[PDB]
DNA sequence: TAATAGATTAGAGCCGTTTA
RNA sequence: AAACGGCUCUAAUCUAUUAG
């Protein structure tokens, strides 16, 4: 009695039948499919009755919109009503709704009180109900058929409507100096002194000093900087340049926030040499990485940032690049940095990315945030801040909780 | 908080007019949209490279597993994804026996030869490179 | 180096579907790395090797192994040699089906940093593809879809727009990976799942073309997964749509069978084409189909 | 479409349903009923389906105690309900109640 | 001419179709109008 | 008069293999001289035509 | 012509194969 | 070069500015 029978309209219903038969095949099931079972010769009506009262399990008809009114199929569901009469067996047989150009009212009586399986337009969903229903019915290898019918199952598995909260990479700009001062020093600056080994952040722009600190700050390196008048230096609120309101022949608003941008960038690189870290000088920015041995037991705040893998370690390192475009913010980067012993840089750049790529084998999203944000909340001074120093009275203010994003849609995580 | 919308993953066809979203599992569900009838493969390359390639076609036409198989599908073979066939016994063999040019030229002249001067006709030429 | 893309572009001139393939690939467990474990690991992703191979050899042999579900998509990218502009474009047909073809005769702008088209080569690029797309459809494209990994200067998209037929309002994007976006889940230990998008401004966003899956139950990149900035710089359309439709252009990823690609398949596959043509000398009138190509 | 449907037990209940049926051809409504005009040799559920939803002003539900349950009445009330879903009529659906044995409790949920 | 232009339509077809179409033919058919 | 050769030339440097079919082969029953039996009469060579 | 920055862009290599 | 990603490195260009 362990078999499944699948009448059909025979000319014109042929493939998802063939494509059915084949797949309950494989999954196990006993079918006679009658183009793919029916012997040749042999009488096909007498054979189809011997199949439907003697050994079939459950009859799975097709309700395309050719059929229904077909004369074999309505023969074989009417002796399949009969066997569901004798047999006494709910639902015994299951219709298959393929065709979408037919309606629910218009299927014939045999048949209309049963539910009809959904087939209209996603065979491997429906095919994944009607295995439902045969489960459900228990209707009649053991490592191979398995990944079919996960597959089955599988192959439509979308975003369940859940709210999931997000810790993203940009650290907000909580506060920052009001105002970037340009100080006119025309002639106290040296023509061929760099501007970038100066203690305090600044720019040698149009014969001007743009900087975010005060006139008298760079002295001990600059001496002759002093006794400069104050009327001199130009003045523009920060809040018109990042509002992107204030826009002058004298400076263009690009220009202005590209100015305070690179003056964050530098703020970042004076400020972390004082933070008690190391710095990497990758291709492009550079990173900042604590030694071995500095924090207890190699963690901060429950997240270990320097480790041993084969023999040599590994550290973490962040890189900073403050951008304006959405909000005042700073995008992070993070590294692995590697050393002989967590105190020799290895100066092999080949090697280097080799072993980046070996830690970055293991390490996932819980590990990454984890670091990231141990890293920024280590080089915080307070609780929720770090101070870069572009000014002795004013300083830039990086918040410790990044950009938190929400979402409507999200998943199930596997175990 | 700034709210991450969601983008849907599109849908591709397959046969039958059946639409899914990873190929590896709408191939095998179905297979692919139009019919060809086989591949008659051209390999240009060494001896061993014409025996390399003979042996991963024939254990390609049978289902081969990954180490994982719920992340990355399995593949059922060839003939069972596809409907078509690739045997490695209809293969036509060319053997070989600046220097980035030359490389080049000796695959070219036997590829444009074998298109041009013999009549086995191939649809994709494998050009099993050494290492 | 430039042994596979001179090869094909010799191979060219006489339309002949090559497939490269690497003795080590086939065979990966004989070579080894002289001190143990091959120097190729294939033993995870066999199946999937199999698969991209099976793919790869049914799209060259003439088969369509995957479709897509009145606008032409043309991806163009920039080339290093003079620079060249080397497009891609992609449709639907009257038939239901996804004319993939390409868009080449690298076009030749003679700035050595300008990654921008001259209006004479943006004229010819732009009416390349819409006599293209007007053979092949019948009727000109409602709005085409041009997009690039650079934005478009003021002379070219003035080009484009004066090139334009009437009726077709042209939207131009800039697709830029590497952008650091790094967002992390806090809860869970596995990355953002694929298809969220961040709409950080009416014309610009980030896509996650890529991440985490609910499908296969891992992610399609390792590690953190990187969001791709999507900015309409030039024409008028709206996020959404533009972003749905990069989602549906990272599905025809032909030369591969994998879920889906961190980029949208169009600017990849005209980078490979123009990898090819400048790879070796100049070609009339080139295939112009990734079967030859890729 | 202009037809009346009777719809019953077909053993049991046959008495009432062929009176009322003869009284509503002699009052000149034209009339369907399975052991009446269901002829010989005919595919029945074939040519029941195709009068319900082909020519049917009205059908009516014999609401006996087994006939209520009865299998062929439920698959004919079904279609019933579909026909009467498509042609929007008022009031296409008419139970008959003829047994003081079963109460209204008893009759089966969809006719209540 | 007219023969050169006859066969031109024809040929150009065939290298459009052998160069831009995806799917493959193995041979030509010209059914050639009477 | 010279369609076929011309056609078969200027196919063979992209090499393609081309077969010209008249019309008038293939349905050669539709074709009919104006006053009778078809120009090409097949009937008697059909299956050695389609060989 | 050289330098100092930020923003874009392109090129190549190099490693891992996506936590069950 | 089956392939896709993460990273690493390099170079160039466009602005603005300073020294030639
Ligand atoms: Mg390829």
């Amino acid at each position: 009695r362990n078999k499944i029978f699948i009448s059909h309209a025979t000319p014109e219903d042929d493939d998802f039948t063939r494509w059915l038969s084949l797949k309950l095949i494989g999954l196990g099931y006993e079918v006679w499919c009658d183009i793919l079972f029916l012997d040749k010769g042999v009488d096909f009506w007498s054979t189809i009755e011997k199949e439907i009262r003697e050994n079939t399990c459950k009859f799975l008809i097709v309700s395309s919109t050719a059929g229904n009114k077909r004369e074999g199929v309505l023969k074989e569901l009417a002796v399949a009503t009969k066997v569901k009469k004798h047999l006494q067996d709910d639902m015994f047989i299951i219709p298959l709704a393929i065709d979408e150009n037919l309606s629910y009212d218009d299927i014939n009586i045999e048949i209309v009180r049963l539910n009809a399986i959904d087939f209209k337009k996603s065979w491997a969903k429906g095919l994944q109900d009607l295995l439902d229903a045969f489960e459900k019915q228990n209707v009649p290898d053991h490592s191979k058929s398995n990944l079919l019918y996960q597959q089955i199952f599988l192959h439509d598995k979308q975003a369940i409507e859940k709210e999931e909260t997000y810790d993203s990479n940009w650290f907000p700009i909580i506060s920052f100096p009001n105002e970037l001062r340009f100080h006119r020093y025309d002639w106290r600056l040296p023509k061929q002194f760099d501007v970038r080994t100066l203690a305090f952040p600044a720019i040698r722009y149009k014969e001007y000093l743009c900087t975010f600190a005060w006139e008298y700050d760079f002295i001990h390196q600059l001496p002759k900087t002093e006794t400069y008048n104050g009327q001199e230096s130009i003045r523009i609120s920060t809040s018109d340049i990042l509002s992107g309101r204030y826009d002058t022949d004298f400076i263009r608003n690009y220009e202005c926030q590209r100015l305070i941008v690179q003056l964050i960038n530098k703020a970042f690189e004076l400020r972390m040499k004082d933070k008690n870290v190391r710095e990497y000088q990758m291709s492009k920015t550079f990173a900042y990485w604590i030694e071995k041995g500095k924090l207890e037991k190699d963690k901060f705040e429950k997240i270990k940032l320097v480790g041993k893998q084969k023999n040599k370690y590994w550290h973490f390192g962040i890189s900073a690049a403050g951008k304006l475009y959405p909000s005042p913010v700073l995008m992070v980067s993070s590294h692995i940095i590697f050393t002989m012993d967590g105190i020799n840089l290895i100066k092999s750049k080949s090697i280097q990315h080799s072993s980046r790529r070996k830690q970055g084998k293991n390490w996932w999203n819980d590990k990454w945030r984890e670091k990231l944000l141990a890293f920024i909340r280590f080089l915080s001074d307070d609780q929720n801040a770090i101070y870069l120093n572009v000014g002795s009275e004013e300083k830039i203010l990086i918040s410790n909780k990044p950009l938190k994003f929400f979402g409507k849609m999200s998943y199930v995580t596997p175990s | 908080m700034k709210e991450l919308i969601y983008i849907e993953e599109p849908s591709i066809l397959f046969a039958h007019g059946q639409k899914c979203t990873d190929p590896r599992d709408g191939l095998a569900l179905f297979g692919p949209l139009n019919q060809i009838y086989g591949i008659k493969s051209g390999v240009v390359g060494t001896q061993k490279g014409l025996q390399i390639f003979k042996s991963y076609l024939d254990k390609i036409q049978k289902p081969i597993y990954n180490h994982n198989n719920i992340t990355r599908p399995m593949f059922p073979g060839f003939e069972a994804v596809f409907g078509c066939k690739w045997e490695s016994q209809n293969i036509v063999f060319k053997e070989i026996t600046k220097r980035t040019y030359d490389l080049v030229t000796l695959f070219n002249d036997k590829i444009i030869t074998a298109n041009k001067n013999d009549e086995e006709r191939v649809d994709v030429w494998f050009v099993i490179v050494p290492e | 180096a430039q042994f596979h893309d001179q090869l094909k572009a010799r191979l060219l001139e006489h339309t002949i579907p090559t497939q490269i393939l690497r003795e080590s690939t086939l065979a990966w467990r004989d070579f080894k790395n002289t001190f143990g474990a091959p120097i190729r690991d294939f033993s995870k992703i066999e199946g999937h090797l199999a698969w991209t191979i099976s793919t790869a050899a049914y799209y060259k042999a003439g088969g369509k192994p995957w479709k897509l579900g009145g606008v032409c998509y043309l991806g163009l990218v920039y080339k290093k040699i003079q620079n060249a502009c080397c497009a891609a474009q992609m449709f639907l047909d009257n038939g239901d089906g996804t004319v993939f073809k390409g868009e080449v005769g690298p076009w030749y702008n003679p700035e050595k940093g300008e990654y921008h088209l001259k209006p004479k080569e943006a004229k010819a690029l732009l009416t390349q593809a819409l006599e293209s797309y007007k053979e092949q459809n019948k009727s000109y494209p409602k709005e085409v879809f041009i997009h690039a990994r650079t934005r478009f200067n003021d002379e070219e998209w003035n080009a484009f727009n004066e090139v334009t037929p009437k009726n077709t309002n042209l939207v131009g994007v800039t697709i830029t990976k590497s952008k650091p976006l790094k967002l992390y889940k806090t809860e869970g230990a596995f990355p953002i799942m694929r298809g969220n998008a961040y709409i950080v401004d009416e014309k610009k966003a980030f896509l996650w073309t890529l991440g985490f899956v609910p499908k296969l139950q891992s992610t399609l990149s390792m590690e953190v997964p990187n969001p791709i900035f999507i900015e309409i710089n030039k024409g008028e359309a709206e996020i959404q749509q533009v972003l749905k439709d990069i989602l549906a252009l990272t599905k025809l990823n032909y030369n591969a069978c994998i879920y889906a690609d961190g980029e949208p398949v169009t600017l990849r596959f005209a980078n490979k084409i123009g990898e090819i043509l400048t790879a070796s000398t100049e070609i009339k009138t080139p295939p112009l189909a990734f079967k030859y190509y890729i």
